[PDB]
């Protein structure tokens, strides 16, 4: 800390002392139904660009690895969170435009 | 948490340390063990004697190098207690004195820079 | 005193300190400026010709710029810590030249201004970045307990001391100045009549001699 | 605490953080500077004698009335009665921490309590060198004539001056 | 501690260094993060 090999009597901070974490503790509501993404992208009739659709998706879980994996998807540009940490994360509504 | 000091004399006289672990308890930190308002004090052994400040701790504590040599942790001595002889027809007059001469040093200045 | 005070300034490095922590806070300040010029403050690089000579224009003026930022804030910085250190040491300077003004051009009544005790004269000394004063004091060593009262009973009329108070070894009754003990005989020059022996609280008896009496013996022999 | 405030239990925040280099140590010294020169002021301003007076249990001061500025025994501190008037008058965890003083409360009240001990019982010869027991009455005198006054009048209106300074 | 200095360990000739009128001498009391002085004071009253 002082930056010398030779330290003056008295008393010196040096580092701070904090007391680490022993486990993990992750909750999430246990809640197992499937989510209706698979209807939402994979629909016969996709709407029109002044009417398009809004679909309100709500008691879910969403892995989101199929949509992931798909290489279908030429373009995949995710803009306020990042795509790869989606499943970490529990949110309070999703939109499906 | 909290933060870590080290109390230690000059490397030249000693290599011996006592680590004080600020406004904490006892407990959390993973013998010789002391527990001060200023946090918890590991290496310094508690001696009842009283002595003037050396290495200031916090909360009256201060630490010394003293004797077999180990690190000590005191109470703060104020001075020697010295009663008056205080009395409604007694007086002190000196007879005799001395002339010292006393040090003080002041700072004037400091080093011109520019930059 | 000026053997022990030039064997303790050979002695102890310690007594400059008050010098000596100036120097080092301004060694440590510039010390911590230029140390500041290592970072890279998000850049890739702190050196500022490897940035130039490795990017063009349109991404060396972003990171210039990340330079400039981290340097324009580690200098700002410096400054107003030496501000800050030229204010106090410009407030200590001040308190150094009223010590001069008022203690080695003339003497000082103030307590404790100029050393423990009573402050006699002082000499000036040239330090390294400061001056260093030698207060010559007058301290009491030597003490003896006494018997006091504050006034006396002549002839019925209150004595105060015009200087000194009222001491007595056990048998006789004596006035001595405050700082040292020289016993005088009680005399009307030494002190002055105020009141009567009825207000007083602590008034012994004792005579005050007169001067004149003695001059007024020879005179029953005049006549 | 620097890296505590700024970058709170986080690895990539602190490694971000360390390339300003030496920014949040320079910060931590100068508030450990003033956490330094506090207590310096505290004990320029009260550890000004050299030992610890206190009064002889017999407050036969000429009249004068010290209870009200000497220690109360009773008082788990040894702190006077205007002390306490005045203790009761004035009144997180971001690494935000608070260091005690090195001097406590009741160290203070100690220091005050030998200072005041060593005035009234001595007037300023405690202060220049060692103390030289003065009754009281004589102290005053000695101030009296210290501005110009004839000590005739302390004694002649001990009484009125004592009414008046417990008043 | 130069009023302390000054002021309870001696007598101040200065004027209003320690209170309003002919000081006398003064009493230290301690305060939370400060301290407070008690100045003896001398004021004349009744003139003619
Ligand atoms: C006052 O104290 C001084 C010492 O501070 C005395 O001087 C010493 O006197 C002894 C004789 O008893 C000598 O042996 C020493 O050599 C003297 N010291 C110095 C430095 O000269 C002095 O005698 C004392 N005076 C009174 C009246 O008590
Ligand atoms: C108090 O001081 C007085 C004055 O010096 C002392 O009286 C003298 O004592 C000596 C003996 O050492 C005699 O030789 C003188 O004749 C005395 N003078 C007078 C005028 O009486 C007295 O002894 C001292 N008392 C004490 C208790 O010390
Ligand atoms: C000092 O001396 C005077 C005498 O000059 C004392 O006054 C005497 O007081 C007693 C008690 O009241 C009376 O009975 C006497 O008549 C008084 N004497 C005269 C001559 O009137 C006085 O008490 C003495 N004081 C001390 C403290 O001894
Ligand atoms: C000094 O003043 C205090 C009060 O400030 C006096 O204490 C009082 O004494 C009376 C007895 O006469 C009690 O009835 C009160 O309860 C006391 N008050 C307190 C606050 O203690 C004290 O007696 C005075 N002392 C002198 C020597 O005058
Ligand atoms: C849509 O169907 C394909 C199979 O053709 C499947 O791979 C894909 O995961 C489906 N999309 C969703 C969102 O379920
Ligand atoms: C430090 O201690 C050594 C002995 O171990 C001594 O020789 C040296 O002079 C000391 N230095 C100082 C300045 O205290
Ligand atoms: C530490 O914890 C104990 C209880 O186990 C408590 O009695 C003590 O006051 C605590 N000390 C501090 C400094 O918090
Ligand atoms: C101080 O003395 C007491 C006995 O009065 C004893 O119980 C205590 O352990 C002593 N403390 C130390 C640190 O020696
Ligand atoms: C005066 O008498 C007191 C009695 O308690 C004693 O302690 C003190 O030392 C005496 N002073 C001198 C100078 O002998
Ligand atoms: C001084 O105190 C004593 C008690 O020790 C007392 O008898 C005497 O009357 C007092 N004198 C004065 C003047 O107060
Ligand atoms: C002195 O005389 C003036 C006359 O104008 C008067 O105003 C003042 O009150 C007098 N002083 C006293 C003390 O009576």
């Amino acid at each position: 800390t002082l930056k010398s090999f030779t330290v003056e009597k008295g008393i010196y901070q040096t580092s701070n002392f904090r007391v680490q974490p022993t486990e993990s503790i992750v909750r999430f509501p246990n809640i197992t139904n499937l989510c209706p993404f698979g209807e939402v992208f994979n629909a016969t009739r996709f709407a029109s660009v002044y009417a398009w659709n809004r679909k309100r998706i709500s008691n879910c879980v969403a892995d989101y690895s199929v949509l992931y994996n798909s290489a279908s998807f030429s373009t995949f540009k995710c803009y306020g969170v990042s795509p790869t940490k989606l499943n970490d994360l529990c949110f309070t509504n999703v939109y499906a435009d | 948490f909290g933060g870590v000091s080290v109390i230690t004399p000059g490397t030249n006289t000693s290599n011996q340390v006592a680590v004080l672990y600020q406004d904490v308890n006892c407990t959390e930190v993973p013998s010789n063990v002391f527990q001060t308002r200023a946090g918890c004090l590991i290496g310094a052994e508690h001696v009842n004697n009283s002595y003037e400040c050396d290495i200031p701790i916090g909360a009256g504590i201060c630490a010394s190098y003293q004797t077999s040599q180990s690190i000590i942790a005191y109470t703060m001595s104020l001075g020697a207690e010295n009663s008056v002889a205080y009395s409604n027809n007694s007086i002190a007059i000196p007879t005799n004195f001395t002339i010292s001469v006393t040090t003080e040093i002041l700072p004037v200045s400091m080093t011109k820079t520019s930059v | 005193a000026i053997g022990k005070i030039q064997d303790s300034l050979s002695s102890t490095a310690s007594a400059l300190g008050k010098l000596q922590d100036v120097v080092n806070q301004n060694a440590q300040a510039l010390n911590t400026l230029v140390k500041q010029l290592s970072s890279n403050f998000g850049a890739i690089s702190s050196v500022l010709n490897d940035i130039l000579s490795r990017l063009d224009p349109p991404e060396a003026e972003v990171q210039i710029d990340r330079l400039i930022t981290g340097r324009l804030q580690s200098l700002q910085t410096y400054v107003t810590q030496q501000l800050i250190r030229a204010a106090e040491i410009r407030a200590s300077a001040n308190l150094a030249a009223t010590k001069m003004s008022e203690c080695v051009l003339g003497q000082s009544k103030r307590v404790d201004f100029c050393g423990k005790g009573y402050h006699l004269m002082s000499f000036p000394q040239s330090a390294p970045h400061g001056v260093v004063f030698l207060h010559v004091t007058y301290v009491p060593a030597q003490e003896k307990n006494f018997t006091t009262a504050p006034a006396i009973c002549h002839d019925g009329k209150a004595h105060f001391p015009r200087e000194g108070v009222f001491v007595s070894n056990g048998t006789h009754w004596f006035v001595t100045q405050r700082n040292f003990y020289e016993p005088q005989i009680i005399t009307t020059d030494n002190t002055f009549v105020s009141g009567n022996c009825d207000v007083v609280i602590g008034i012994v008896n004792n005579t005050v001699y007169d001067p004149l009496q003695p001059e007024l013996d020879s005179f029953k022999e005049e006549l | 605490d620097c890296t505590m405030y700024i970058c709170g239990d986080s690895t990539e925040c602190s490694n971000l953080l360390l390339q300003y280099g030496s920014f949040c140590t320079q910060l931590n010294r100068a508030l450990t500077g003033i956490a330094v020169e506090q207590d310096k002021n505290t004990q320029e301003v009260f550890a000004q004698v050299k030992q610890i007076y206190k009064t002889p249990p017999i407050k036969d001061f000429g009249g004068f009335n010290f209870s009200q500025i000497l220690p109360d025994p009773s008082k788990p501190s040894k702190r006077s009665f205007i002390e306490d008037l005045l203790f009761n008058k004035v009144t997180k965890f971001n690494g935000l921490t608070v260091l005690p003083p090195l001097l406590t409360d009741e160290m203070i009240a100690q220091y005050t309590s030998a200072l005041l001990a060593g005035t009234i019982t001595s007037g300023w010869t405690f202060g220049a060198g060692a103390a030289l027991q003065i009754p009281f009455a004589m102290q005053m005198a000695y101030r009296f004539n210290g501005i110009g006054v004839t000590q005739n009048v302390l004694y002649e209106n001990q009484k009125l001056i004592a009414n008046q300074f417990n008043s």
